[PDB]
């Protein structure tokens, strides 16, 4: 359990687990499960 | 609308005061709407893949446009070259009339190789292409040997009434192939590429008409064997004329020879006029009347007709006994004792003879593609393809060719795979007359998209052909690559666009007129 | 949305599916043979249905003798665009042994003018063994340069359905079979292309010719490689000369030993680092020794000089290669090494979980549909992997390869897994039926006729598709024939 | 409930994503080594976890002296079948001049028996530099031809990923270092198949012995390219061989210029246009001199009137190669030319941009995880791409290549990234375990073990893949040690 | 705030055909509004990095383009940063083994806003002051270097007795050839930001060295090698060492060369081994080896030496070595010219090289050299004479950082072909004599706007090493046969609201910091 990259899975897979599943939408999180975000 | 930014430490990820990576995902400006949020190089690409050329002037293009969205590649570097070539008839065909209402044919053969753009040949007559016109026109574009020297854009004549160039795309070509200063990267996708055949036409005498149609090609690896102490070659005589000088006088010969070293071929005892390559098998462009005689020092051992002919030390002569003016017989003599002269009959303006030499040369293995041309009949193409278009250049001031993913649903990463020398089969071709060693195009044959041709007809000598192309080429850089300092991270997937576009494309005709640019 | 797709892509649906039941279910709806993942932009999509009548090597087709004897015949079915199957058998039931096994196969890529056995017709190839080819008529049609030429840029199956009924009559309906499917790629070993010479090598298969004294005579093909056709025919002795419609040279004849055939050589020869023939000789191939187990051979020429030749060959199993040059030229034409699809029905089960075996009276026969399991989407497979397949496979000596352009040579795809079927128990009195719904879809570059009926590629039909592979996934590719 | 995978998704999910911590956070599970792509009726999927500690070439793994002496270890992961990496290696602090990269390369071209390296022992290619082949065990464990003879039609690597701990104790930790996963395919350059005679060629890489008198003893590694093993043996002088296990003929032998070993030819051989020895003919090999840097090895052929081979190689730089010809028949085999992932820690950094390096100390060692890098989904490398590891890189020029089946033999995944780890001034007295999770999915064509444990492929779970590979495209595969 | 601009494609009024117009499109201006301006990410991007190159990549900061200076000045350009990372190691003289507690070194280096190149090494095992005649055997040496090329692979290179060092390229860049067949470059070009970090390779505890850094600039005023016909004269070097693990007393390596003359595959012509040879296109290779070895090759073109004719176009000359001690070495080199004279020549192997003055039936290509004055290379030379900079201990800071920035010009000039050379260098007490005639010497394009920085290491545990992860940013216009004008595209947009700071910050501080603050 110290694998960070694979927290950086769980993550995305638990949000993914009750998220809409649009491919739109897995880029969503994918991008969240690296932890980015909407600058300004 | 919004700009997203990912971090360089993964949640967690705890770097010391230099470690982690050194690049920065550059930022993301994807767009938003109700159900996507493609970014501006997804969005950008997606009308690029579809209307290069407009997408461009039609201000739809931007972001990583020369980048495929399919979230792929890690990292990949990307771009696009958009080459303008202007075909234009290659004879000088002198008239005496105040309107010498000449006209002439061309077509381009468009292929989704790394370093090549497209292909054309045309006839200054107007004439349609014969089965053996044709042929040779192939075996010709098969026997090219140093073939790089020819991306000069440079009209060549094969046939009678036909010449054909080649053109590349100015940066990959401008990679070498050789294992000292530049080599390839270790693959890419064509990302998109269209091409606009622009008619440039006197508004006078704007005659003539167009087909496009899209064909797709998969290239067929058919090897050649590395060789150690001796390696098997063919010594090419492509008889033809001088383009301006007397026929029953004077020919115009390209002499190169398959797997031979490149050796200056200085013409000694004729009365002159020699042009040798630089590439790295000996080649010669050469035109003489018969008395005439290049030389050169044979760079290696050399057989023929099973007897030995030349060796290292070894100088070889080459002259023509007789010059018809449409047929030629021609000599190669060696300094080495005890050999015997050389002679056969060409065709200036037909096929190449050949001639089943060896050369005391170890031989690298490369492989040879098996590239079927694609339709390359005036009425073929029309024929073996539905969705083709076509007009007269008159009203589609030319022709707008929109490649695409053509032979694979998705991107794959066309590489190393499928590279080699370009050799193309066709019906009713025979490829006894196929040049043995690594010569003809070498290239990188996206094997993805759709190769494709278009043939113009019934045009004027004076109207010419302006080709805008956008090639977009999209690759993982390895070493030595005087691009990998251009990479970043690859596309993110946006499936949702891509998909439609496949669609659009599918749906589509890859073919329209340079008003619809 | 309602998730409509197009009535033609739900044809394709149950044909990819179930291509026999398909068309019996009138399920077949619209240009079915096309792929709705809407990547084509154009594209022609055909289906071949042709049947064969598979009788046992031996027994005739006009009497049925009741024998209450039995034959194990197999099928390797393989994705190949014209190539519909092969399919071997052994007269006495048995088993096939690794000679038997490696000898077949050795045939097979040693299989000269392969074109030669476009006739559903057999060919002994071992002590009780037979073999044949079955080639999908419309498209084997596709003459390859010849009078006739039209051709296709690539391709991909869209689909293959076999189902081998179990004709055989109720009285001795026994027996069972085993199939299942095996994904196999070929790789393309290339056949260097020469000039003033070629090697090659010369082949000679030997075994006796049904209905002449065993030990007295003998039915033999010996071909030549590079050698370009040459037309043998009977020198001096007792009759039996098949030559071939084929490109390069290669002849069946059966004899006496003293039995004289002979032809002139259309190219230098050469043969134990020594020369042969000229263009022009009169060579003259003949045996020394007949045994209806062995079988010596030697071939000589008119050439002034021109030493014999001499070597022996078991009769029924494997051929004489003779290292050869040729004074003509070579294609770059490769070979296409393609692992053997379990040929026994031993592995077959320790190998393919997802097979099935049925007897044949309950299940009338065997069912098999072919679907994409090399990769996850309908690739194109185009000239990338075409070329005359020689396959290789455990035990299997490369040695027997012959040395020219052998086997049956056509294209493969790159996607659909290839199957075969092995039947035991079945009785002489017994033929198996097979039906073939094949069908194709690619795009043409060059032709007259096939042009005229190449429309738009499917719509990507993504849905269907998608549940389409998912089935055919979780399913055996194999089925009880009546199950079509 | 928006979508619900089935285990063997998410074990493999959390694998093809972090191998290590999947396992380690018992989050792999389910038979994870299938992908969820819903592709295969059946398949084998599996597992080998190699850990192999990567100790400095000339090093005691008993008692390792705490030097404080450097070393350069590159490791270059491929997704081969059975080829887990390679290791380079240089016990001197020396870069790598093109001399030296040249070398080794051609070494890698050149390895007659590339099993007989197996072993991953090291193999001094150059004064400083050394490598090895570390290999996936039980797939290389499947003995090729096999005795149980286990073959499989097609595979897929489904996740490689391995870590490259950095072993050092804190007296010496001194080491930095930057992985970064580069794609490369492999272009099937053919070996021909040949008849009577088959061309092929001598390599001898000479080089010192470890503690042995780097002028008065050398050793080298004589070998024959399509040349039939045979077996070796000193006859008079200096101990020192070691015969190799392959179908083709190489051995590795120690002494002076004294010292002459021998063996008799497996078949004929012609050198320098001339019968060098045939069949009986028991040849020797021998040293004319002997020296720090150079020695000239020379081949006494039993044959008479049979000229002698003399040649001088620089020990320690490439392979004198004479060209030969062996009177065997040869198959017509595959070599595969393949970029090599850019050598240097810069050639690295410039040209790929997701990399990431770091100080060995503060990042317990390197993980890299490759990923499906080529195809946007998983095909299925097969047969498709398998042969003979021949490589290039800038500079490399292939002047000095083998003309016989040499090189890594095995089947390179298609669609993978292949990745380059490199650590610089790594102790001496340090070393790195290397434990990799690598996975494949394959199926079985022939066997009689493997085709037990075939069951169904995963069963199509889109959105879980679709993630995975977006978190691929997205990260660097290239990690600190400390987040397996 | 957000704002995302878009320059059309057409001009206000133009009547554009379809077909034609412009052919590039603009990428899309995104700019971060702030309260007084609104820059582009590809300003602050580089902003940053040309501040922090690396920290400000490490941090997050590196915007867009940033390899792209916003000063409106271009309207094309090419942007490209380089981030190549070599681990500058101790030299070897043998696996003379090594105690903790002993040996260690002194390592060097020289950093140029040069085009092509990146930065030059230096080091002394035995850990030496740098004597005069040290210093003047290594300038002597760099710049008498033939095909420069030849040690592009980063690797060390001795010169002086226990001295060493190396040039390490912009991989990418060096990738890019030079007057080659077909192959040339950009037109101009200007680095847009360039640092360094020594990342300090060290075991936990021998943490032992220290280095101190600081920026000076040099600018390279050029000198011209004059073409010619007939005969080209120029002169052929021929320095000393002793290979490794190589009985120095009796086994000498050699870098022999001659300057106009064609690269002639050098052969082993009798006795043991030890040859090397060079791809560049001027005869240069390195041998080593017993004193009575001989090698040679074709001449390719007509050599005259010593005023007497020495070779033609076929002749084979041939080297070897009259006497060679574990200092000293006498050698000669034979011409296979009839009744020619032959050149004995010694020269001292730890320094110096023996230049005999040639006249070579070629023709040359006028190609000036750079006369850059070589930065210090003293260690207290620095501290005194350049007061902005910054020593540390390696134990208390993981190395060290530089950062350089337009220090030779206020504004950022393109500096252009104007000052392209194979630069040889100038330094306070060196003889111009030790100078090899013809084109030899590192090639490339300086940064006419640069800083150039050294950065001394002493006191570094031979089992300590030093990684040199650097940021070479660049912009320059392509012109021809480039294998980038496809990565060229519209210029940064003047952002001197913004680059103001970025000069006046610079300067404002070192161009030195801590490897641990980037
Ligand atoms: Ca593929
Ligand atoms: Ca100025």
């Amino acid at each position: 359990f110290a694998g960070t990259v694979s927290a950086l899975a769980s993550i995305g897979l638990g949000l993914l687990g009750k998220s809409s599943a649009t491919p739109s939408v897995i880029k969503g999180i994918a991008q969240q499960a690296v932890g980015a975000v909407q600058a300004n | 609308q919004a700009t997203i930014l990912k971090p360089q430490l993964l949640p967690g990820e705890s770097v010391a005061p230099s470690g982690g990576r050194g690049t920065m995902d550059p930022p993301v400006h994807e767009i938003c709407a109700q159900s996507i949020d493609p970014s501006e190089g997804a969005v950008g690409w997606f009308y690029k893949y579809m209307d290069p050329a407009g997408a461009v002037e039609s201000g739809k293009a931007l972001g990583e446009f020369s980048k495929v969205p399919d979230g792929l590649l890690r990292y990949s570097v990307d771009a696009e070259q958009r080459p303008i070539v202007t075909i234009e008839c290659p004879t000088v065909s002198e008239s005496d009339l105040p309107l010498d209402g000449k006209l002439w044919r061309v077509s381009f053969i468009s292929f989704p190789a790394f370093r090549l753009n497209f292909i054309a040949l045309a006839n200054i007559n107007n004439e349609a292409l014969t089965l053996e016109t044709r042929n040779t026109f192939i075996q010709t574009l098969n026997n090219i040997t140093n073939w790089r020297d020819l991306g000069t854009g440079q009209w060549a004549q094969f046939a009678p009434g036909w010449y054909y160039s080649i053109y590349v795309l100015p940066n990959t070509y401008a990679m070498a192939e050789i294992g000292d200063r530049t080599d390839s990267v270790t693959q890419f996708r064509k990302v998109y590429k269209g091409i606009t055949f622009e008619f440039n036409a006197p508004t006078l005498i704007d005659q003539g008409w167009w087909v496009g149609a899209h064909i797709p090609v998969k290239p067929q690896s058919e090897t050649i064997p590395a060789a150690e102490r001796f390696s098997a070659g063919s010594m090419t005589v492509s008889a033809s004329n001088a383009i301006f000088q007397p026929s029953n006088t004077v020919a115009r010969i390209v002499w190169s020879i398959t797997p031979l070293p490149v050796a200056t071929v200085a013409l000694t005892t004729g009365t002159g006029g020699t042009n040798n390559t630089s590439g790295k098998f000996f080649s010669v462009e050469i035109d003489g009347n018969v008395n005439s005689v290049w030389t050169f020092t044979a760079p290696a051992s050399i057989l023929a007709e099973g007897e030995p002919f030349a060796e290292e030390g070894d100088t070889t002569s080459f002259s023509m006994t007789t010059i018809t003016a449409d047929t030629v017989v021609y000599s190669v003599s060696s300094s080495l004792t005890g050999s015997s002269v050389i002679v056969r009959g060409v065709t200036k303006g037909s096929g190449v003879s050949i001639t089943p030499v060896t050369v005391g040369i170890d031989t690298e293995a490369v492989n040879r593609l098996s590239i079927e041309m694609p339709a390359l009949t005036t009425e073929e193409v029309t024929t073996n393809v539905p969705k083709y278009e076509q007009f007269l250049c008159k009203e589609s001031g030319g022709a707008y060719i929109v490649h695409y993913k053509m032979n694979n649903p998705v991107f794959e990463m066309t590489g190393e795979e499928n590279f080699g020398g370009f050799q193309f089969h066709y019906p009713g071709y025979d490829p006894e007359n196929n040049a043995l060693g690594l010569r003809g195009i070498v290239d990188t044959f996206e094997n993805n998209f759709s190769s494709a041709v278009v043939h113009f007809w019934g045009i004027s000598q004076s109207a010419t052909i302006v080709c805008k192309t956008y090639d977009g080429w999209e690759g993982t850089t390895n070493a030595g690559s005087t691009v990998g300092q251009f990479a970043h991270t690859g596309a993110e997937e946006e499936d949702e666009v891509v998909q439609l576009a496949n669609r659009l494309q599918m749906e589509l005709t890859g073919v329209y007129q340079a008003d619809d640019n």
